[PDB]
């Protein structure tokens, strides 16, 4: 019984390690943008839209 | 000319009325600038609470 429990736990732990290795590996892909605002109180362009 | 005189007077009055609207538009510009700044600040705090 102890041997069976040990082998089952070993297999489960090995699978969990294989998963968790890549789980911790590339977890920085969550870096994205937040798109805050600044009120753009300094835009003083001219009316020359020809490019559309 | 008399009619040109009345026309120039009316046009200068129209200029002055446009200046009164210039004042009102200035007030709109200033208050909306306050709104812009307040929105910048509130958006910053909302994003922080999101974090």
């Amino acid at each position: 019984l102890g041997t069976r429990a040990k082998e089952s736990l070993d297999l489960r732990a090995h699978l969990k390690q294989v998963k968790k290795e890549d789980i911790e590996k590339e977890n920085r892909e969550v870096g994205d943008w937040r798109k805050n605002i600044d009120a753009l109180s300094g835009m003083e362009g001219r009316k020359k839209k020809f490019e559309g | 000319l008399k009619d040109a005189q009345e026309k120039l007077e009316l046009a200068e009055k129209k200029a002055t009325d446009a200046e009164a609207d210039v004042a009102s538009l200035n007030r709109r510009i200033q208050l909306v600038e306050e709104e812009l700044d307040r929105a910048q600040e509130r958006l910053a705090t909302a994003l922080q609470k999101l974090e």
